[PDB]
């Protein structure tokens, strides 16, 4: 029982190191970066195999994982991200031809049984390209979404100063296209935080911090059983 | 007297009803926690420790109801030391667990990234051990000072304070008023109040009236927790202030009925804590619906 | 033209293979094993609960000594446990935390891991300094590493999400053999007991029997409806079972080249993540997405028992070489031992 | 509390 | 063997009509949500329509809303796409794509390049 | 194209290599699996539970 006690001491030292590393890990916020190739997902926070971007907001450390080096089939590897705090879904809101593909991908994320407890931070990227597409008038959303012909800007919409109302109707229509899917199922377990963003935006890390803060508040409320 | 015997059995039934609800409710909470919930969150450890303190607090109610009927202490000095200490000690452990869950929910909402560290189940046991150890600084001197004395031909289970006894009794009553009512109600109101002010911005549910419904449910749950603590512990604490500072009759049947009603109110907090913390627990409601379906 | 001609030739060849399989299907395994007695109600109990992983466990592999086991979880740690005493023998920090597979070498000197890093990391357990270090990194897969199994201390077969498997030389770090032919993500592999063949189940609802040395796909087995997440040989090496997302397990025979049995029930609608046979192969133990494991009678397709001891998705399952115990690792950050 | 004065 | 066989495609005038059928075999057809996807010449794989396991939840891409009608016969294990009022931008190889897992609301990878639960497709050419 | 024709040719070649195998009857394979199961049932600890003295996980 001398090497047995040595094995018990080695296992307890291993337990101590595992507990310390798990507390460090429990302080790190894991995020899953998802988006198409045209989405501009790499330039969101501006800071082979799976790629990791580490940024810090208000002493909170975020590890945002961009999964490159995989095929276009994602139904299996995405189950690796069951325990992430949020999925950051970046959408090229100006690419009207692939907005339906982004909506189907968002719908598959929102209704996956291993992803239905994970909130989604929605970045509708390339808002400047969306604005210059709407003001040009060459490409119409009604050629890709006929219900935009029956869509009106919501009363709760907050437009930017100097924003054209058609641009506002377009961006809030794309937002409501994603939020119809988000509110269609999974009410209570996970929420969709939409954000309109350009490529020059430097406040996306702050937006991620505020959303992650809301997510952690709600998960702690469920842990307390208040919600 | 015919009025005195009717008043005695009404107070005894009032003590019996609070004790029956308190013992059955807290054991049912502990039985559901141990067998089904398995103590896997910080909150589950807090509710189990709250229910353990509340069950032990209501265990002194048969001793106190038998003391009022017989107008004496028939249990001897050793039981006069155990029961009276358990009265003081489990008053503090329960109220500090009430106070700590207000802090725990405050940390959960107002410091959420700092809550992923602080609200681990391992730190919850350490905090609950610290709660039951800090209350031993009151429970143990109370256990030493509890004596049986002959008084008016009967035996009274009282506290033998050091000289001057009038001074140290008032100091202990002030310290029970401050550190088991005033300091806990200050912490609970501030913690729940700051939590509710943060929750007015938290996007709880999609939609205007879905979110406001859940926020109103939490706000009502806060108000019934805070309100029950006030209406159960202020009546007995003001009465001890009135007993110490105001020359009341001390033998009026109306006064002693008003006294024992305030005592039964202070134990009704322990009876209601299964309702306000486990029946209103959304995790426990999920477990209850999982058991039914 | 040419494309259409090759496609109708392929359909003709699939019809020929299906007609040959129908010709050899004189009876079913249910009929041949109809007269043997049931195994009863198999009631395994949790003997050891391996605690210490702090994120969801994705994989496990028993060592050949049937005492030490390696577990891979997405807290960035490989833990090697002494199952008899619940003592952790090793904690290996991983460079990539998104690990989906692990393997224990038959000699016990090496472990493997891999996942979204697309790299099979071989760690040496018998270093002179006494610390577990990276002995080799096997880059070369263009998809996530889903399964890996050592053949010895120098060769390892890995399966990946790039629709390929690969036999690697650990000393040179090179793919000695590339196994192609799957059209979906290969989720699991199982080595034959002689280690001359291996079956791999993929996301094309198909399993493939490959020759380890000759390098081609000898046989292709279909019959599953959805992604085969799990595969395990029968202990004789002449058959294998598959677990899939269609809520069914299927026992295929190598020499019969078709499905022998389906293990399913109408109340089971969730997929299978892990399968393993018992030592005789009479019990097929399968881990499911309804947080439970089912012990199936492998000859009679009857659910022999329910290992309902996990609060989350059972991701991995393994039976000891001597057959003494089953370890089920799940997404609730625990491994449990059963017998 | 209160029962023992 | 999960097999999806599409038919009914061909050369049609602009404004014309076509009915695509897909015979499904090797799986329980009623347990899976079903999809119709497009491969236009020179473009990528584009999702067009999906019908639920029962046949109640139906959705289309916006370019085909009011023109395409997805339907299923679970008894005959057949998926139908009625393509009315056809436009030259509807010229594509149309594939029937099964959702990968049964009893699921999510549908992953049906527009992937080498997706397995997808047929060989039928060519629909809308030209004058 | 050309890659699709090459992939179809490789699939045809693999199906030709798969159609030319010697397949035994399913009854024979079932009897072999049954014979292996009852040939090793006594040394299956999961099928026949061992005493707690012989069980290291007791």
């Amino acid at each position: 029982s001398a090497e047995d006690k040595a094995a018990v001491e080695r296992s307890k030292m291993i337990d101590r190191n595992l507990r310390e590393d798990g507390e460090k890990a429990a302080r790190e916020v894991k995020l899953l970066l998802l988006g198409a190739d045209n989405s501009g997902k790499s330039t969101i926070v501006k800071q082979s195999g799976i790629f990791e971007t580490k940024f810090q907001v208000d002493k909170v450390n975020f590890h945002m994982f961009d999964v490159g080096g995989q095929r276009d089939e994602r139904r299996k590897w995405i189950q690796c991200f069951n325990d992430v705090t949020a999925i950051i879904f970046v959408v090229d809101s100006s690419d009207y031809n692939r907005l339906q593909e982004a909506l189907n991908l968002f719908k598959s994320i929102w209704n996956n049984r291993w992803l239905r407890t994970i909130s989604v931070i929605l970045f509708l990227n390339k808002q400047d390209l969306l604005a210059e597409k709407v003001l040009a008038g060459k490409s119409k959303i009604e050629d890709y979404f006929p219900e935009f012909a029956r869509y009106t800007t919501p009363e709760d919409a907050t437009p930017e100063p100097g924003e054209d109302p058609r641009v506002t109707r377009a961006k809030y229509f794309i937002r409501d296209e994603f939020l119809r899917i988000s509110t269609a199922s999974g009410d209570g377990r996970h929420y969709c935080y939409p954000h309109f963003t350009c490529a020059v935006d430097t406040e996306n890390a702050r937006r991620i911090f505020n959303d992650v803060t809301d997510i952690i508040i709600k998960m702690n409320l469920r842990d307390c059983g208040l919600f | 007297s015919a009025s005195s015997l009717a008043l005695a059995i009404a107070i005894t039934a009032l003590y019996s009803a609070v004790c029956a609800v308190g013992l059955l409710g807290n054991v049912l909470v502990m039985f559901g926690i141990v067998r089904y919930t398995k103590m896997k969150t910080a909150t589950n450890i807090y509710i189990f420790n709250l229910a353990l303190a509340d069950a032990l607090a209501t265990s002194t109610l048969p001793f106190q109801s038998a003391k009022y009927l017989m107008e004496t202490w028939p249990f001897g000095e050793l039981l006069c030391k155990a029961v009276l200490s358990i009265d003081y000690y489990n008053m503090f452990t329960s109220i500090f667990t009430l106070t700590m869950m207000s802090v725990d929910r405050y940390i959960a909402v107002c410091h959420p990234v700092k809550a992923l560290d602080f609200r681990t189940p391992a730190k919850a046991k350490l905090i609950n051990i610290c709660i039951w150890v800090l209350a031993s600084g009151v429970g143990v001197p109370i256990m030493v000072m509890a004596v049986t004395r002959p008084r008016d031909g009967a035996v009274v289970c009282m506290l033998q304070f050091p000289s001057p006894s009038w001074y140290w009794d008032t100091v202990t009553k002030i310290c029970v008023f401050l550190f088991a009512f005033v300091v806990p109600i200050l912490i609970i109101t501030v913690c729940y109040g700051l939590m509710l002010l943060r929750l007015r911005s938290v996007r709880l549910l999609s939609g205007s009236k879905e979110k406001d419904r859940s926020l109103r449910r939490i706000t009502r749950m806060v108000l019934v927790v805070v309100g029950a603590f006030v209406v159960c512990w202020a009546p007995i604490h003001i009465f001890v202030i009135v007993w110490t500072l105001v020359d009341i009759d001390r033998r009026d049947p109306l006064v002693v009925a008003a006294l024992h009603l305030c005592i039964a109110l202070g134990y009704a907090n322990s009876s209601l804590n299964p309702v306000l913390y486990a029946f209103l627990d959304e995790n426990f409601k999920r477990c209850f619906r999982q058991l039914c379906r | 033209s040419e494309l259409d001609q090759l496609r109708q030739e392929a359909e003709q060849l699939k019809n020929q293979i299906r007609d040959a399989r129908k010709a050899c299907a004189d009876a079913t395994l249910s009929q041949i094993t109809n007269n043997i007695d049931p195994v009863g109600r198999i009631q395994m109990r949790t003997r050891r609960t391996l605690r210490g992983h702090l994120a969801k466990i994705y994989a496990m592999h028993w060592g050949t000594d049937s005492r030490l086991l390696v577990s891979a979880s997405q807290d960035g740690k490989l833990i090697i446990w002494d199952s008899y005493t619940t003592n952790k023998v090793h904690a290996i920090p991983l460079r990539s935390s998104w690990v989906m597979t692990c393997a224990y070498a038959p000699s016990g000197n090496y472990v493997a891991c891999g996942g979204l890093d697309n790299i099979c990391s071989i760690y040496n357990l018998k270093t002179r300094e006494g610390n577990v270090r990276v002995s080799r990194e096997l880059a070369g897969h263009t998809g996530y590493l889903s399964c890996c199994r050592f053949l010895d201390d120098n060769q390892i077969v890995t399966s990946s999400g790039d629709t390929t498997c690969a036999l690697w030389d650990i000393e040179t770090g090179q793919q000695t053999t590339t196994f192609t032919g799957h059209t979906g993500d290969v989720m699991s592999l199982s080595l034959a007991p002689d280690t001359r063949l291996f079956v791999s189940g993929a996301c094309d609802a198909s399993a493939k029997l490959w020759d380890v040395r000759e390098g081609m796909c000898r046989q292709t087995f279909t019959g599953h409806e959805s992604d085969i997440n799990a595969i395990c040989f029968f202990p004789n090496g002449n058959a294998f079972a598959t677990g899939s997302d269609d809520a069914t397990c299927r026992l295929f025979d190598l020499r019969a080249d078709q499905e022998l049995m389906t293990y399913s029930h109408d109340n089971i609608i969730c997929g299978i993540t892990s399968v393993s046979f018992s030592k005789s192969g009479r019990l097929l133990l399968a881990g499911y997405d309804d947080f439970n494991c089912n012990v199936w009678d492998a000859l009679k397709a009857d659910r022999a028992g329910v290992l309902a001891g996990h609060d989350n998705r059972v991701s991995c399952l393994g039976v000891t070489d001597d057959g003494m115990a089953v370890a089920t690792g799940s997404w609730d950050s625990f491994l449990k031992i059963w017998n | 509390y209160x029962g023992f004065x | 063997q999960v097999q999806l066989q599409e038919s009914g495609g061909g050369l049609v005038q602009p404004g014309g009509s076509l009915r695509l059928s897909c015979a499904a075999s090797g799986f329980t057809f009623s347990n899976y949500k079903m999809n119709w996807v497009r491969q236009a010449p020179g473009k990528g794989l584009e999702w067009v329509s999906d019908i639920s396991q029962s046949g109640a939840s139906i959705s289309y891409t916006g370019s085909v809303k009011g023109r395409f009608t997805i339907s299923r016969d679970n008894a005959k294990n057949t998926l139908y796409l009625q393509m009315n009022s056809l436009k030259p931008e509807d010229t594509a190889v149309y594939y029937c794509a099964r959702c990968p897992a049964p009893f699921t609301r999510d549908c992953f990878d049906v527009t992937s390049t080498t997706y397995a639960y997808r047929g060989q497709g039928t060519q629909v050419t809308v030209s004058s | 194209n050309t890659a699709s024709i090459a992939q179809a040719r490789k699939l045809v070649e693999q199906l030709k290599m798969e159609a030319n195998i010697d397949r035994i009857k399913v009854s024979k394979a079932a009897a072999d699996l049954m014979a292996y199961c009852e040939a090793h049932a006594k040394e299956d600890p999961l099928l026949t539970p061992v005493p707690a003295s012989e069980n290291p996980f007791r």
